DNA sequence: GTCCGAAGAGATTCAGAG
DNA sequence: CTCTGAATCTCTTCCACTCCTACCAAGGAC
RNA sequence: UGGUAGGAGU
């Protein structure tokens, strides 16, 4: 038995899962959104996506929204696609967000 | 303790907007001082706006036309 | 704010603009000391400050300073979270090829100055020099030579010969090279080469070269000149919290590169010799090679321990990459894991959760209620409180979660049901209680088991997962629409003891007032549970619509059926609970609740349901015992006869009789009579074994043995496993697959000895090791067909479009496979359906087939239909909601904005793991016979042989579908004529299948066509006979004269002159095959039909599916005729076998080759139609799309797939494979180019060729014409228009270079892409924000 | 105090053949 | 002797969630 | 700490 709200988090922001070592966040994995977005649920899955796992500024802001009453959701950005975009970068290949 | 939606879903045939309506006649509850038509009895907001849509007194519709009175009133108050 | 994602391949000056400094020193941070170095890979002055809003030096540490830099230290003083987004670069001093665009199967650098790839290497390595600006030398610059060639040349010219070393050559040739000018002297030359070899690879280099000058990007950035390098914190050192520090083996690979750089840069400084400066150069360019991709080209460097080191390109590909372990992979706050158990007193809706695991799970809204009370003041008090768990957040919490859903799934998640959402109950211990028949559609087992629970936190989450995911809503399966919830394993057992009669029972006779009475009397043990009595019974039926009217009558049922009408709701009748009630009568009555009564009332049932069976099963107090399984008596009788024939057999061989094969099959047959006949005596002996004496006289009536009524109610076990128990084991195979000759005698009941039991663990190791991979197989297939599939969402309503697929039963040679009522059941029509009676319509053209539709289509009986489905749709980029037709889980038409793609992928998925890896026609019932393409010549006999190579034998019964249908060979003989009924059992052809006859049309002389004295024939003694007969010896048996004319026979008349056949000018003539037997010599007089010549005569499992949807080719493939017409064959066995075709209204040339091993099947001198087989074989499904159409290849997959999966007994929509095979087949090649412009070579997706063509026709301008194409799944999914849904998927590096030359631009609007990025899907409930974003742009 | 299998698809080539 | 076919080599991928237990890694020289 | 294997559970 194991359970987590809040601890940790890696370079990437994410928690790290040493399981019950260093208090770990169950992994949604791949197969499971699947699952999620086959239902149709888009909400579920944009908040697991963001703010429980890489919107840092989204934690903090839903963190602090929920012990205030609200459950408002600002989805922001995950970590893991700067991140991303940062490696990609160092390859020498111009990736860009272009409005 | 509501179990069923089928009964909600009869009223927006979608059920996929269903939860768009919901979800923003709860926010309305829950964030402002909005207070609930139908009667509450110890129910979280998510099944109280649940059991409104049911008795098909709220739609997406009355939420647009209720949100235009307010900002009437709201523009009624400035002058 | 962003809309796009755009790929460019950067400049220098570009990586310039990114970096906010320079590294120059290897040396990372010092060991000794906590602060970083002035230049390292970790340099405060170039990335972001170490510490937050504070300066390294002191004088500028306070926070008050903003935006300032220390004039020593040279850092700004902005948050240390800029650190991550800070970039620096290192100044190469040589060029250095960049190796992505290198050792690659497209190889762009190859491709770009035309010269070959081995080339490249020898000059990027040293070896070979290959000149530029060679102005008058004799030798081309293109060409490249050896270092003493070098020399050479270099004594014959002194200025004229400039030949560079290293990437500096390749990147002077790469700026030299002008894009436009060889654009069009490929295009010359490919209007030259009229040779469709040499237009391969040269429309690749005419399309890279079009793709670098449409794109914003020169060829010479390919060639590396300024190396960017990842911000620090991305890769940190990260200390050990002991002696040292961890390196991230990036930072090693980066100091390595500087240490070549700079020692490269010194060794320029001190101008060493050329081969020093030259190897020095050869150094840093692996350096960067190692760095940007380890492993790619030699061997990877390795830091220690034989483990090569994980370079950038490594820790983006793979499933250790970012894309699949972090960006749709994320891990999620808010989450538990702990063992599941079974909790009978649970609700549907309903699921235990502990209650330390609720409280650590709901720990900010205990915060924010305990704020809103009052009892804590600040967050720390409210922290310390619920540390202290004291009484008052027992009852916080209680608030909390009273109707707060949570998420539950399992390990593997291969449903759409694989998670659900429960509302919680608190619990005490550490596991979480499930609901019984929740389990059946987890797959959950309660032996260790685990499930992972999440929890939905914002008020949109909370709604969503209460109006889809809750476990009430899933009750019909997305793949098919049986049930998914069912009683399982012990309320069925309950059910079934409690709804069964006993011959003499107490209380028997009795007569009762209603089912009150019937439980006060089994209550008090006055009645049995299964005595027979008469019980008044109040049955509603809703004859009215929406009313019910009240029916009461006496029925002759038992005590335990009365007892279980209570709970039965008021609409459904009494016939379903008067009988038996196994698992399948318990499934069909929750279907008819479901059908009648709506959702709450069959939720409410299926609870009920639950609970008696779970109470009645525990009464029962059924048991199973060592005496329970009973041996029959006649076993060891069985057993002598069985083994004194085999002995007779074996006896049979010594004497040499009987060979050692055919005493072998003897042997297993007699001891699978064995086996059959013991079986059936235990059987036999069990089902009827109790024998009940009632009122005197004896009876027999149906055992209450309790392995039976384990076995009968379809609680668990089966026929095979009772066969186990009480019975002969049967045969083991051998590993290999034959079968062992002994079986095993002996029963479980009784023991199995050590050679039997190693022949039982055979197979028993063999089925785990075969579950074992089917795993990971059927995984890897669920995930291929899932990424194929992901973009389709339900987008428009109707598209008004008249194209559909033919809905027919499928009929195999015998009884119906699959029933026509089940195929066409909630799909609508493409075209009005015709009645029966002429002129008049059953159905109307855009009318959905509903259940009643469907029965009315049933009383008609028409056997074809037409249904529009998903390859038909018109619409782009999406399906309309008619097209596709019922949800399959709800009794709705689809909804917009489902997401159809990821279900129809994960419902042909998942039965997966059940998939295992490794004459004459007579008919059974009477019926009308139908003959389709059928040349019939009678004999005198009356027998009628059948000319086509391919010809249907049908069967039609009074309304009219054919009830069977025989494939019949070419030259079969017939029974009985064409349209008159046959009586069943009567062989309707027969033929001989080693020799195939030679129609005729008139008796007469024969003398064989292009006649060549004896090499053409020569007759061949056969003992029967007595005399030889003449056989057409084979063209390389016989010399070449006869084997250049050509083998056939011609008819002559009487008088001489050749027989013409009637109705056509042309001389008669009939096929003569190599070494073919002729039955009656040339000069010697035939009958009317007589024969002309005799002619001599694979996977069911999940790799047949794979192959399917792969679209591979098979080994042995059939060829067709690809243009309609008449067959000639121009030249015979020249290199190889040519053929010739003519259609009627114009002769067009054709050139075909037929390999000699392949036999050919079709006559020379018939007319063949486009599409028939010339060589009987496997089918290529390319060959069938360009042939036949989409609508064949789409029948053809769908039937294929369909068959494999019926064997194992699942049951899977065609709908779903309809799906996959229209997002299998979406790009489309340009037959001809016309006003639009597309190249002809060109490959384009299907719906932009479509928009193009419409926007054509819209104008005067004459539109595109195409031919469509057939892909793989890897290969559609690979292949589709956005970058970043292919790069997620497989070979990361490919695509991502791809996008890199070409300058792809992704707009997202895919699933997966957006599931990425962050933003919302959009399908499902994001549909409406999507649009309202569409249309606000 | 500081520094140096197995399965498949695909690209390339290569031997036959006219 | 160009030029459709067959040989070779060469790259890529082989399920998904946990429970853990260890192994591993830049200096003395200037 | 972090990367590797090693065994095990479903
Ligand atoms: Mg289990």
């Amino acid at each position: 038995m194991h359970a987590r709200s809040t601890g940790s988090y890696s370079l990437v922001t994410q928690q790290p899962l040493g399981g019950k070592a260093q208090f770990g966040g169950q992994r949604f994995g791949e197969m499971e959104v699947w699952a999620l977005e086959a239902y149709g649920a888009a909400y579920t899955l944009q908040e697991m996506l963001t703010v429980k796992s890489d919107d840092v500024n989204g934690r903090t802001k839903m963190y602090k929204n929920i012990v205030d009453g609200n459950h408002q959701m600002e989805p922001g950005m995950p970590e893991s696609f700067n991140v991303l975009l940062k490696e990609i970068r160092s390859l020498g290949i111009n990736i860009e967000l272009e409005d | 303790a509501r179990v069923t939606v089928q009964d909600a879903v009869e009223k927006i045939g979608n059920r996929f907007d269903l939860v768009l309506v919901a979800a923003r006649r709860a926010r309305q509850m829950q964030v402002g001082g909005k207070d609930p038509l139908v009667p509450e009895e110890n129910d979280k907001t998510t099944v109280i706006a649940l059991r409104e849509i049911e008795e098909g007194l709220i739609n997406n519709q009355i939420l647009d036309v209720r949100e235009r009175q307010e900002q009437q009133e709201q523009e009624a108050a400035e002058l | 704010e962003f809309d796009a994602i755009k790929i460019a391949l950067a400049s220098p000056d570009m990586i310039r603009s990114w970096s906010f400094g320079e590294v120059k020193k290897p040396e990372t941070i010092n060991y000794r000391t906590f602060k970083p170095e002035r230049d390292g890979l970790f340099c405060a002055r170039i990335f972001g400050p170490v510490k937050d809003y504070e300066c390294l030096c002191g004088k500028y540490k306070r926070l008050k300073h903003r935006g300032v830099i220390c004039e020593k230290c040279g850092v700004e003083v902005t948050q240390t979270k800029v650190r991550r987004e800070r970039m620096g670069h290192i100044e190469l001093a040589s060029p250095t090829a960049h190796i992505w665009f290198l050792k690659s199967l497209p190889s762009r650098i190859g491709l770009l100055l035309d010269m070959p790839l081995r080339d490249i290497e020898r000059v990027l390595y040293f070896e070979s020099y290959v000149v530029i600006e060679g102005g008058m030398t004799n030798l081309e610059r293109q060409q490249i030579l050896t270092e003493e060639q070098y020399l050479d040349a270099l004594e014959e010219f002194g200025d004229e010969f400039d030949a560079k070393m290293g990437a500096e050559a390749i990147q002077a040739l790469l700026k030299s090279m002008d894009l436009e000018q060889e654009c069009e002297q490929l295009r010359e030359e490919l209007n030259e080469t009229n040779s469709e070899t040499k237009r391969k690879k040269l429309t690749k280099r005419i399309k890279l070269l079009e793709a670098f000058v449409q794109s914003g990007n020169k060829p010479e950035w390919m060639i590396l000149t300024v190396l960017p390098v990842l911000p620090p914190d991305l890769r940190p050192l990260v200390p050990l919290d002991g002696g040292r520090f961890a390196t991230s083996d990036l930072n090693d690979l980066y100091r390595r590169v500087i240490n070549r750089n700079n020692r490269l840069k010194r060794l320029l400084d001190l101008a060493a010799p050329d081969i020093i400066v030259r190897n020095e150069k050869r150094m840093l360019q692996e350096a960067v090679d190692a760095l940007l991709d380890n492993g790619r080209r030699g061997r990877a460097i390795t830091g220690s321990n034989k483990r090569p080191l994980k370079s950038l390109a490594d820790m983006i590909k793979g499933k250790q990459g970012r894309f699949r372990q972090n960006l749709l992979g994320k891990r999620v706050d808010y989450s538990g894991r702990s063992v599941i158990t079974v909790g009978p007193y649970l609700r549907l809706h309903q699921c235990g959760l502990p209650k330390k695991m609720a409280l650590e799970l709901f720990k900010p809204f205990i915060y924010g209620k305990l704020e809103l009370r009052g009892l804590a003041t600040t967050i720390k008090a409210a922290k310390k409180m619920v540390e202290r768990e004291e009484a008052v957040v027992w009852d916080i919490l209680d608030e909390v979660i009273r109707e707060h859903p949570v998420l539950l799934n399992r390990a593997p998640t291969l449903h759409r049901l694989g998670i659900q959402a429960f509302e919680p109950v608190l619990i005490e211990g550490k596991a979480i209680q499930l609901h019984p028949l929740v389990c059946a559609a987890y797959n959950a087992d309660f032996d260790g088991d685990q499930m992972a629970v999440h929890v939905p936190l914002t008020l949109e989450a909370q709604l969503e997962a209460r109006a889809l995911m809750m476990s009430t809503n899933n009750i019909l399966s997305p793949a098919n629409g049986e049930p998914i919830i069912v009683p399982s394993q012990d309320v069925v057992l309950g059910l079934y003891y409690m709804t069964r009669d006993c011959v003499n029972a107490k209380g028997e006779g009795m007569v009762l007032t209603g089912p009150k009475e019937a439980e006060r009397l089994y209550r008090s043990g006055l009645a049995s549970l299964h005595a027979r009595v008469k019980v008044r019974i109040t049955e509603y039926e809703k004859d009215a619509n929406g009313e019910l009217v009240a029916k009461t009558s006496l029925k002759d049922t038992t005590v335990g059926r009365a007892i279980l009408w209570m709970i039965v709701p008021k609409g459904l009748p009494y016939s379903i609970v008067n009988q038996a009630l196994g698992k399948k009568a318990i499934s069909k009555m929750l279907n008819t609740c479901y059908r009648i009564l709506g959702l709450k009332p069959t939720v409410i049932f299926a609870d009920q349901i639950m609970y008696t069976g779970f109470a009645y099963a525990a009464r029962s107090g059924a048991s199973v015992g060592i005496d329970d399984m009973v041996i029959p008596e006649k076993k060891h009788e069985i057993i002598s006869e069985a083994e004194a024939e085999v002995a007779e057999i074996q006896e049979q061989f010594q004497s040499g009789l009987v060979t050692a094969g055919e005493r072998y099959n003897k042997v297993i047959d007699i001891w699978a009579a064995a086996n059959d006949r013991v079986s059936k005596a235990m059987m036999d002996n069990l089902q009827t074994e109790t024998v009940i004496n009632r009122d005197g006289q004896e009876e027999k009536q149906v055992s209450f043995n309790s392995i039976y009524m384990m076995a009968d109610s379809g609680a668990r076990g089966s026929a095979a496993q009772i066969r186990q128990l009480a019975g002969m084991r049967g045969l083991m195979a051998k590993p290999d697959g034959s079968i062992i000759e002994t079986p095993i005698t002996a029963n479980f009941r009784e023991g199995l000895n050590v050679l039997q039991y190693f022949i039982s663990t055979h197979g028993a190791r063999k089925g785990l090791a075969d579950t074992a991979l089917k795993t990971a197989n059927s995984g890897y297939l669920t995930r291929r067909l899932v990424d194929v599939a992901q973009d389709l969402v339900v987008t428009e309503d109707d598209c008004g479009t008249h194209e559909g697929i033919m809905m027919t039963p499928v009929i195999e040679g015998g009884d119906v496979k699959e029933p026509l009522r089940d195929r066409v059941l909630g799909r609508v029509t493409a075209e009005d359906v015709l009645k029966p009676g002429t002129a008049d319509i059953l159905v109307p053209r855009n009318t959905l087939l509903h259940e009643q539709w469907c029965d009315l289509l049933e009383e008609n009986s028409v056997d074809a239909v037409k249904v529009r489905s998903v390859v038909s749709c018109d619409t782009d980029f999406g399906v309309c909601a008619h097209c596709y037709g019922r949800d399959l889980a709800r009794g709705h038409i689809i909804n917009k904005g489902e997401a159809i793609g990821v279900i129809a992928a994960q419902s042909i998925g998942e039965p997966g793991t059940q998939l295992t890896m490794r004459s004459s026609i007579q008919v059974k019932n009477k019926g009308s016979i139908k003959l389709s393409n059928v040349k019939s010549v009678v004999n005198s006999s009356g027998k009628l042989v059948i000319t086509s190579r391919n010809t249907e034998l049908k069967l039609i019964d009074e309304f009219g579908r054919t009830k069977e249908s025989y494939k019949v060979p070419y030259g079969a003989v017939l029974a009985k004529g064409d349209g008159e009924q046959v009586a069943g059992g009567e062989t309707v052809a027969n033929w001989d299948p080693h020799t195939m006859p030679v129609i005729t049309e008139v008796s007469g002389f024969v003398r064989f066509t292009d006649m060549i004295d004896g090499q053409t024939i020569t007759r061949q003694t056969d003992e029967l006979t007595g005399l030889s007969s003449l056989v057409v010896l084979d063209s390389a048996e016989r010399t070449a004269g006869g084997k250049d004319l050509r083998p056939a026979l011609k008819i002559v008349d009487a008088q001489g002159n050749d027989v013409l056949i009637p109705g056509t000018d042309m001389p008669a003539q009939y096929f003569l095959p190599g070494k073919a037997i002729v039955q009656l010599e040339d000069g010697v007089q035939i009958s009317s039909g007589d024969t002309l010549a005799r002619i001599p005569q694979i996977t069911g499992g999940l790799p047949r599916v794979a192959d399917l949807f792969e679209a591979r080719r098979p080994k042995e493939p059939a060829i067709l005729a690809e243009i309609s017409g008449i067959v000639s064959f121009g030249k015979e066995t020249k290199g190889k076998r040519r053929l010739v075709i003519t259609p009627v209204d114009g002769s067009d040339p054709y050139e075909e080759m037929i390999p000699k091993w392949r036999q050919l099947n079709v006559f020379e001198g018939e007319r063949v139609e486009r599409g028939d087989v010339i060589s009987d074989g496997p089918e290529a499904p390319h060959d069938i799309l360009r042939l036949r159409g989409v609508h064949a290849v789409t029948r053809y997959i769908v039937n294929e797939v369909q068959d494999v999966y019926r064997l194992q007994g699942v049951k899977i929509n065609d709908k779903h494979i309809e799906v996959i095979v229209r997002q299998m087949l979406r790009k489309a090649t340009i037959v001809n180019a016309g006003s639009s412009d597309f190249l002809e070579g060109e490959q384009v997706e299907y719906s932009r060729v479509k928009i193009a063509n419409r926007e054509l026709e819209a104008n005067g301008k004459v539109g595109a014409t195409y031919s469509r194409d057939l892909l793989g799944i890897t290969k559609a999914s690979l292949a589709t228009e956005s970058f970043i849904s292919a790069a997620s998927f497989q070979e990361t590096t490919r695509v991502l270079t791809e996008a890199a030359v070409a300058g792809k631009r992704d707009e997202l609007r895919g699933l997966k892409e957006n599931v990425i990025v962050g933003r919302l899907i959009p399908a499902g409930t994001g549909y409406a924000y999507h649009q309202d974003r569409m249309r606000r742009r």
